């Protein structure tokens, strides 16, 4: 459940995942909020 | 003489910080014992090996959608399959069923689990849409 | 030993007006005596609850493509299972299978449909592309 | 009771003048015999009428992915069927599962495949991603 | 369902006739639409 | 095949070199076109 840094652990699809890709989601993961904003 | 449980929506729930959305389930067709619904889990009694399937229908632009169907017991996760779709990034488009199933053996006491890992997930509470069954081999 | 019947194409259908396209079935296998295909529909004789399984393989830029399975029987419609798929817009790249699934308990004298709700679907015909069966638990 | 056997894999090999990559197998379910895996195949040891089901989970931008199953025996090849994804370009997004299922006639002697018709494909080993199961009915 | 779209029984729901126009045969509904 | 498509196995259809020249692998008769 660990990344680098401006990632989330996705526990869909069990890998790294740009938070990025979750910004245009209209509930981002948790971790991802601060990046996304 | 096989025991089966088909099972479809009623609501979905989403606690607040978590990142799950998860769906309160309700029997439409019942045969024997060995499996009870409760909200939405399901109870495994009858120690065995099942037939699982679940589908999810989801209208949602976040990049991959799907379902995790698990077990819990004795203290132990265990994850039984599966399903990912990606999803077309237009709002208008975004529409993709997500079907799985495998045979597993499932113990007395056991919770069988359907998670989609997503907060506030746009799924459809349609019974042909979206569901959930069992069937002991 | 349980009652089986697995069916594959022998062509498609689609009238005018309808916005809709079925296929025509026939049997590459069979075991027990509860089911026949019928043209575009599957008869059920005996009362049961059966295992249903459709795919369809889809060659189609249309945004969405799928099937819907349903039953008829005493004067009313149910939708068991649909199966909803996202297609590319390039025809060249279109290409998408579509599998869906269920436990359901169908009456004698019931029909089942298995129906594209898009006028001239663009389908595989291939046995092993799109395809429909039934086990009777 | 029912014979079957769940399988995921150990590892993945793709042969070097080849388009195609195939998945050795380990059983983590079995009841009875009647099936045996072998590395890349499955030997049927029982004749008999199975449930044959297979899931792979690939993270790969090629046009299409997907697995043609198929059954050798007898000195002929016959697909019994073929799951079939369009896939995202893009690598971060590009993600699916394909899940195919069917009813077939196995005979004693013959070798089930599963193989994806592309070179080096990118296709998960979990267990709960990438799987293949049989059920004796 | 509103002007210009059509009720989709796949997806039970309203869809906007555009997203049918320039694929093989549209509905019946959107044929005017998808034409001037 | 048409020059510059492969037999693809799993569409069971002929299918132009374009669409495989982003794979990590492309089949053989199609390498020496993408480059
Ligand atoms: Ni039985």
């Amino acid at each position: 459940g660990q990344c680098s840094q401006n990632e989330y652990f996705d526990s869909l699809l069990h890998a790294c995942i740009p938070c990025q890709l979750r910004c245009s989601s209209n509930t981002p993961p948790l971790t991802c909020q601060r990046y996304c904003n | 003489k096989h025991s089966v449980l088909h099972l479809v929506p009623v609501n979905i729930t989403s606690k607040a910080d978590s990142d799950v959305t998860e769906v309160m389930w309700q029997p439409v067709l019942r045969r024997g014992r060995g499996l009870e619904a409760q909200g939405d889990i399901v109870r495994v009694w009858d120690t065995g090996i099942y037939l699982l399937y679940s589908q999810v229908l989801f209208h949602d632009v976040t990049f991959t959608m799907g379902q995790v169907v698990s077990r819990e017991g004795q203290g132990r996760r265990e994850t039984l399959f599966r399903c990912i779709r990606s999803m077309p990034s237009d709002p208008d488009r975004a529409y993709n069923s997500c079907y799985s199933a495998g045979v597993f053996h499932l113990h007395q006491g056991d919770i069988i689990t359907v998670k989609i890992p997503r907060a506030n997930a746009k799924l459809s509470l349609s019974p042909h849409g979206t569901f959930l069954g069992f069937v002991k081999l």
